[PDB]
C-alpha cells in the first residue's frame, strides 16, 4: 500500500487486447481517452503503478476523492488520463487468520501529494507532548495492518490495483498500439498515422539530409514538413493533398444558365479544359 | 588547488529539440552555458573535487588516450541515493543505477565500488559513449531532466598546440542516450584514470536559463548562435530573429528594478480571537 | 462447523440431496464449498468444487447448489459404485473445516 | 501429475512424537497459492482439518490443538515433515496430506493413506 | 438482541474469540460497540469501546473489530486472571441492549 512499485516500460507494443481475456476485470473504469479505443492509439511516457486495497476502497483510486487511501497513501491528480485495472484477489491474498504482508497508512500530518510515495515510517508524534519509540495513548504508530480473511464479503476482500499512467506529452511516442503494418504510399492522398503523429497528405519521396537522432522534421511553422520510414529510414517530405477554391463564371441569370468553374490552384490533374497561370 | 578560471566565448550549444529544421532562425528556451562565462581550469596533471550539481554541466574530457574515461554523480554519495557511473572502459560503457557507498577517492577494474544493493536500472549498450599539433577535444552536456539525462556529445580535433584552453569555434551537440531512471542530483564526482605506474585538463561549467537564436544549415546543423544575455546587441539580433542588424534606433526590452527588500506590517493587536465559544461551545446552534 | 445427515438411504435410479447448513457459520457469505467422496480404503477424491462449475473427469450426474446459506449435492442415477462418505468443506476465519459425514446406503 | 506419498512408522508408543512424512513429487511448492496440509480422518467418522502449510513459510494449525501441531517444510528434498507430541489412543486414523492449489480449489488432489494406530 | 457464546475454552497463551451477532439487529448500521469484564464478586468494568480504538489502562491484548454486522473480540496472551464474563452493549432504536454472557475457561 506504502510502498506501491513502479516499473516504467518504454519501446514496446502494448496490446490491452490480452488484458481481457485475464481473470474477470469488472473494474475497467478508464478515466480518460476511451476504454475499448484503446489499442489504435500510441503513448510516449506509460508509468504503470500497483497496489492492494479492500473492496470498499476502489471507488478512491479515481482522480479526486476522499477517504483514508486516497488522501494519505496513494493520491492521484485531476488530471490523470488512462485506466484504471481491479480485480478480487481473494484466491491468493487472503489466507487463514489474517493476511498481514500488507501495510497501510493511518495517521499522516498532511494530505498526500500528486504522485508521492511515502517509504519512511517515523513515530507519528501527533503535537502537545515529545514521544520517542514507543506506544502509548497519545502517541501511536502510523502504519497499521490489513487484516484479509476469506471470511469476509465483497467490500473487505483484498482487490490488486493496477494503473497506467498515460502521460501523452508532445513527444515522439515510444509505445506504440498494435496495427496493421501496411505498404508504403505513392504519390496520392492518405491518412498516415507515423509514429503517433496522425496527419494526411501527399507521401512523396525527397532529397533531405536527416540526422541520426532526427525523427520528425518541420519548416518555419509547426508543420510536420517530412518525416522517416519507422522500418525503412528513407527521407519522405509530407506535402498536403492538394486544394483551393471554386468560382463560377454565370454570364447572368437573366441570359442563360451555363456556369464555368475556376479550381484556382490546380493543375488540371487533381480536378473543355484550360490550364491557366 | 587554486581553481583557475577560462572562457567560454562560443561553445556550448546543443540540439533541444529532436526536430529537423533548415535555413531557419528557431528561438528556443532551455537551460544552456551562457557565452563569455567563467569555467574551471582544473589541470589533471591529482585532482578529484566534489563540484555541485545544481542544474546542468559542461563537462570536458580533454585527453591524449584514456585519461579520462568516467564520471559519477548523486546527492549524498554515502549509500543513501543511487549513483550514477558512466565508465568508458574497453568496448563496455555499461551505466550502473545501484545504491553504495563507493569509496572516498574513486581512482581507476571493481576497484570503484565495494558493496552493491538492489539496483533499480543498468544500461547495456553496447557501443562505448566516448599526430603532430591534432589533439583530441571533447565535451558532454549534462542536465537533470526528470524524464531523462539527455547525454550529448561532440568530438573534434584541435588544430593547434597552443596551452590548454578552449578553442575558438561553434560546434553543436546531439543526443546519445536517454536513460529514463529519476534520481535527485545535487553533486558531481569525475573518475579519472590513475595509471601512474600537463597531461590533460578537464573544463566544468554551469547551465542557466538563457534564450538563444540557433541558426540551421541547408544541410541541418547549427553553425553560429546568438545569447540574448550579452551586450545589447545581442538582444537586439534576438528580438529582429536575425544576425546582421541594420543601422537604427530598435527597442529590445524595458529597464525595470527589482525589490530586494520585503516588509509586512501587520497591526500590533496581541489578542488571539476566541473560536472556541463557537467550535467548543456546550449548545452550539438550531 | 458444519453439520451433515448422518445416513442417508436411496433406491437405484431415484436422485437424493445433501445438507450442509450453517451451524453458526463463520464463513460469511459462503462463496467457496468443496464436496468430497471417500470409498472404504481409499483416499478422499474432489467430485465437486465451486458448486456453479464441476471439475474436469467427473460425470453430469454430480452437481451442487446454495439458495441462501445451505449447499447441496444432488446427485442423480444412483448405482452400487457410489456408497461413500461424502464431505462439505469451507474456509473460516481461523481454520479450513470439513464439516461432517454422510454415508450414502444404496438398498435393493 | 501430482504423487502424493505419506511414510513413517504406522505403530507407535502412545504419549510420543510423531514423524509422518509427506513426500511431494510432481510439482513447486513455491508457486503462489500453493501448500499442503493434513486431514485426519477416524475409522466410521468425518474429515477434520489439523495443519497447513503455505509458500511463505507461515504455519496454519487448527485453533482446538496448537501446542502438539509443529509442521515443517523440507522443499530442498521435496518432503513435508508432520510433527505432533501427546500422542492418545483417540487419534488412531489414517492421514492424508492433499495439495493446496488455490482458495477455489480445496485440496484438489489427496494422498493415499496411513493409519497410524495409537494403543 | 445480541447474541453471545456460552462457554468460550482457551489455552494460556493463545488467543480466543468472542461473537457478538445480529440476532434480528434493529441497530441499524451498528456503529459504537463496546464490551465489558465482570469478574465473580466484582463490578463490570469497561474493556474496549468503539473497537477501532481502546480505553485509557486497558493494555494492547485486548482489541475487537466488525467485519460486516458482528463484533469478535480478540484477547491474545491468555492468563489465569482473565475467566471472567464478557458483554457486548450497543444502542438499539429503544433502548440500550447488552446482550447475553460468555465465560472463559482457561484451563491448564
Amino acid at each position: 500500500v506504502y510502498a506501491w512499485n513502479r516499473k516504467r516500460i518504454s519501446n514496446c507494443v502494448a496490446d490491452y487486447s490480452v488484458l481481457y481475456n485475464l481473470a474477470p476485470f469488472f473494474t475497467f473504469k478508464c478515466y480518460g481517452v476511451s476504454p475499448t479505443k484503446l489499442n489504435d492509439l500510441c503513448f510516449t511516457n506509460v508509468y504503470a503503478d500497483s497496489f492492494v486495497i479492500r473492496g470498499d476502497e476502489v471507488r478512491q483510486i479515481a482522480p479526486g476523492q476522499t477517504g483514508n487511501i486516497a488522501d494519505y497513501n496513494y493520491k492521484l491528480p485531476d488530471d490523470f488520463t488512462g485506466c484504471v485495472i481491479a480485480w478480487n484477489s481473494n484466491k491468493l491474498d487472503s489466507k487463514v487468520s489474517g493476511n498481514y504482508n500488507y501495510l497501510y497508512r493511518l495517521f499522516r500530518k498532511s494530505n498526500l501529494k500528486p504522485f508521492e510515495r511515502d517509504i519512511s515510517t517515523e513515530i507519528y508524534q501527533a503535537g502537545n507532548k515529545p514521544c520517542n519509540g514507543v506506544a502509548g495513548f497519545n502517541c501511536y504508530f502510523p502504519l497499521r495492518s490489513y487484516s484479509f480473511r476469506p471470511t469476509y464479503g465483497v467490500g473487505h476482500q483484498p482487490y490488486r490495483v493496477v494503473v497506467l499512467s498515460f502521460e501523452l506529452l508532445h513527444a515522439p511516442a515510444t509505445v506504440c498500439g498494435p496495427k496493421k503494418s501496411t505498404n508504403l504510399v505513392k504519390n496520392k492522398c492518405v491518412n498516415f498515422n507515423f509514429n503517433g503523429l496522425k496527419g494526411t497528405g501527399v507521401l512523396t519521396e525527397s532529397n533531405k539530409k536527416f540526422l541520426p537522432f532526427q525523427q520528425f522534421g518541420r519548416d518555419i511553422a509547426d508543420t510536420t514538413d517530412a518525416v522517416r520510414d519507422p522500418q525503412t529510414l528513407e527521407i519522405l517530405d509530407i506535402t498536403p493533398c492538394s486544394f483551393g477554391g471554386v468560382s463560377v463564371i454565370t454570364p447572368g441569370t437573366n441570359t442563360s444558365n451555363q456556369v464555368a468553374v475556376l479550381y484556382q490552384g490546380v493543375n488540371c490533374t487533381e480536378v473543355n479544359v484550360f490550364q491557366t497561370r | 588547488l587554486p581553481p583557475a578560471y577560462t572562457n567560454s566565448f562560443t561553445r556550448g550549444v546543443y540540439y533541444p529539440d529532436k526536430v529537423f529544421r533548415s535555413s531557419v532562425l528557431h528561438s528556443t528556451q532551455d537551460l544552456f552555458l551562457p557565452f563569455f562565462s567563467n569555467v574551471t581550469w582544473f589541470h589533471v596533471i591529482f585532482d578529484n573535487p566534489v563540484l555541485p550539481f545544481n542544474d546542468g554541466v559542461y563537462f570536458a574530457s580533454i585527453e591524449k588516450s584514456n585519461i579520462i574515461r568516467g564520471w559519477i554523480f548523486g546527492t549524498t554519495l554515502d549509500s543513501k541515493t543511487q549513483s550514477l557511473l558512466i565508465v568508458n572502459n574497453a568496448t563496455n560503457v555499461v551505466i550502473k543505477v545501484c545504491e553504495f557507498q563507493f569509496c572516498n577517492d574513486p581512482f581507476l577494474e571493481f576497484r570503484v565500488y565495494s558493496s552493491a544493493n538492489n539496483c533499480t536500472f543498468e544500461y547495456v549498450s553496447q557501443p562505448f559513449l566516448m599526430q603532430g599539433n591534432f589533439k583530441n577535444l571533447r565535451e558532454f552536456v549534462f542536465k537533470n531532466i526528470d524524464g531523462y539525462f539527455k547525454i550529448y556529445s561532440k568530438h573534434t580535433p584541435i588544430i593547434v598546440r597552443e596551452p590548454e584552453d578552449l578553442p575558438q569555434g561553434f560546434s553543436a551537440l546531439e543526443p546519445l542516450v536517454d536513460l529514463p531512471i529519476g534520481i535527485n542530483i545535487t553533486r558531481f564526482q569525475t573518475l579519472l584514470a590513475l595509471h601512474r605506474s600537463g597531461a590533460a585538463a578537464y573544463y566544468v561549467g554551469y547551465l542557466q536559463p538563457r534564450t538563444f537564436l540557433l541558426k540551421y544549415n541547408e544541410n541541418g546543423t547549427i553553425t553560429d548562435a546568438v545569447d540574448c544575455a550579452l551586450d545589447p546587441l545581442s538582444e537586439t539580433k534576438c528580438t529582429l530573429k536575425s544576425f546582421t542588424v541594420e543601422k537604427g534606433i530598435y527597442q529590445t526590452s524595458n529597464f525595470r528594478v527589482q525589490p530586494t527588500e520585503s516588509i509586512v506590517r501587520f497591526p500590533n493587536i496581541t489578542n488571539l480571537c476566541p473560536f472556541d465559544e463557537v467550535f467548543n461551545a456546550t449548545r452550539f446552534a438550531s | 462447523a458444519l453439520t451433515q445427515p448422518a445416513s442417508v438411504s436411496g433406491s437405484p435410479g431415484l436422485s437424493i440431496t445433501i445438507s450442509c447448513t450453517a451451524t453458526s457459520s463463520d464463513v460469511g457469505a459462503y462463496n467457496y464449498v468443496s464436496w468430497y467422496q471417500q470409498h472404504p480404503g481409499q483416499a478422499p477424491k474432489l467430485m465437486i468444487y465451486d458448486v456453479s462449475k464441476r471439475p474436469s473427469g467427473v460425470s453430469n450426474r454430480f452437481s451442487g447448489s446454495k439458495s441462501a446459506n445451505t449447499a447441496s449435492l444432488t446427485i442423480s442415477g444412483l448405482q452400487a459404485e457410489d456408497e461413500a462418505d461424502y464431505y462439505c468443506s469451507s474456509y473460516t476465519t481461523t481454520s479450513v473445516v470439513f464439516g461432517g459425514g454422510t454415508k450414502l446406503t444404496v438398498l435393493g | 501429475q501430482v504423487t502424493l506419498r505419506e511414510s513413517g512408522p504406522t505403530l507407535v508408543k502412545p504419549k510420543q512424537t510423531l514423524t509422518l512424512t509427506c513426500t511431494f513429487s510432481g510439482f513447486s511448492l513455491s508457486t503462489p497459492g500453493g501448500g499442503v496440509g493434513w486431514i485426519r480422518q477416524p475409522p466410521g467418522k468425518a474429515l477434520e482439518w489439523l495443519a497447513l502449510i503455505y509458500w511463505d513459510d507461515d504455519k496454519r494449525y487448527s485453533p482446538s490443538l496448537k501446542s502438539s501441531l509443529t509442521i515443517t517444510k523440507d522443499t530442498s528434498k521435496n518432503q513435508v515433515v508432520l510433527t505432533m507430541t501427546n500422542m492418545d489412543p483417540v487419534d488412531t486414523a489414517t492421514y492424508y496430506c492433499a495439495r493446496l492449489t488455490a482458495a477455489d480449489t480445496i485440496f484438489d488432489c489427496w494422498g493415499q493413506g496411513t493409519l497410524v494406530t495409537v494403543s
